[PDB]
């Protein structure tokens, strides 16, 4: 079962070609994961220049296989049960007063590193308004990641609402609709309701010229009594 | 004695839930001709639940998981599967995998009797 592959720490990479209204950039990440803890630890670049959109709007696109998941809830870890086949994760995100971010990406091993390959497009977004004028606060707050199976397509369902901070004082919502299906074919397990506590934080490194952002991330799942 | 076998999966479950069972062999694998599921609830007799044919993988189901349940087996693996769908609470057994190696006529593998090697068992609960 997929879940022998994440007992140690698992080297990560990130890839992702984005196009905001019409802004085009990429990202590349490296890093770890240690689902034993719950732990991520992950630095990314933008390798195409500055980026065009804030990066807090980015955290949630850029491996919710490293949650960790309580003895008592193993039997509910759709993700880690993919692996390493792994799973397809597509997203719509609608920025409140905003335009919406869509996703699709892959999740998958290839040999022992954990790799997360994305495609997003945005649209709609207001020139002026938090996110293309850059008015998020560099920072991220506590969230609830709520999950639910969805047998006909053998995955789960997801849904959250994210809460960025803006400079101004007010919050930025960002409503979050989740789709994960398996890519083989093999045993998967399908969970009883249930969500991810989540956290992150974001950092710089003084000694990085490039646009680039820090990360570390402890997820651990919970709503299950017994 | 010349197989040895070791079945995992079973944990507590809700009805409408399915779960799959597995069982490892080992050993003098080669001689392998059937494999079959019993299962024990309380105050019950062993009870038949399928059995699979080792060289063609035909499958015969009892009365009370049949539609429901899905027996397979890998032979490089040398290991079985039960897959159990729409699980009831009538289904909370522990649940024993069992093999034979003389050959046979099918209609003998649902007998607790027709086996020649048999597992520590693993416990399936349906709330």
């Amino acid at each position: 079962k997929g879940e022998e592959l994440f007992t140690g720490v698992v080297p990560i990479l990130v890839e992702l070609d984005g196009d905001v209204n019409g802004h085009k950039f990429s990202v590349s990440g490296e890093g770890e994961g240690d689902a034993t803890y719950g732990k991520l630890t992950l630095k990314f670049i933008c390798t195409t220049g500055k980026l065009p959109v804030p990066w807090p709007t980015l955290v949630t696109t850029l491996v919710q296989c490293f949650s960790r998941y309580p003895d008592h809830m193993k039997q509910h870890d759709f993700f880690k049960s993919a692996m390493p086949e792994g799973y397809v994760q597509e997203r719509t995100i609608f920025f409140k007063d905003d335009g919406n971010y869509k996703t699709r990406a892959e999740v998958k091993f290839e040999g022992d590193t954990l790799v997360n390959r994305i495609e997003l497009k945005g649209i709609d977004f207001k020139e002026d308004g938090n996110i293309l004028g850059h008015k998020l606060e560099y920072n991220y707050n506590s969230h609830n990641v709520y999950i639910m199976a969805d047998k006909q397509k053998n995955g789960i369902k997801v849904n959250f609402k994210i809460r960025h901070n803006i400079e101004d004082g007010s919050v930025q919502l960002a409503d979050h609709y989740q789709q994960n299906t398996p890519i083989g074919d093999g045993p998967v397990l399908l969970p009883d309701n249930h969500y991810l506590s989540t956290q992150s934080a974001l950092s710089k490194d003084p000694n990085e010229k490039r646009d680039h952002m820090v990360l570390l991330e402890f997820v651990t799942a919970a709503g299950i009594t017994l | 004695a010349q197989v040895q076998l070791v079945e995992s999966g079973g944990r507590l479950v809700q009805a409408g839930d399915s779960l799959r069972l597995s069982c490892a062999a080992s050993g003098r694998t080669f001689s392998t001709s059937a494999m079959a599921w019993f299962r024990q609830a309380p105050g019950r007799e062993r009870e038949f639940v399928a059995a699979i044919t080792w060289t063609v993988g035909n499958t015969i189901l009892g009365d009370s998981v049949k539609g429901r349940f899905t027996i397979s087996r890998d032979r490089a693996k040398n290991t079985v599967d039960l897959q159990m769908d729409n699980l009831e609470p009538e289904d909370t057994a522990v649940y024993y995998c069992s093999a034979r190696s003389r050959g046979y006529v099918l209609s003998v593998l649902r007998s607790v009797d027709s086996y020649d090697y048999w597992g520590q068992g693993t416990q399936v609960t349906v709330s």
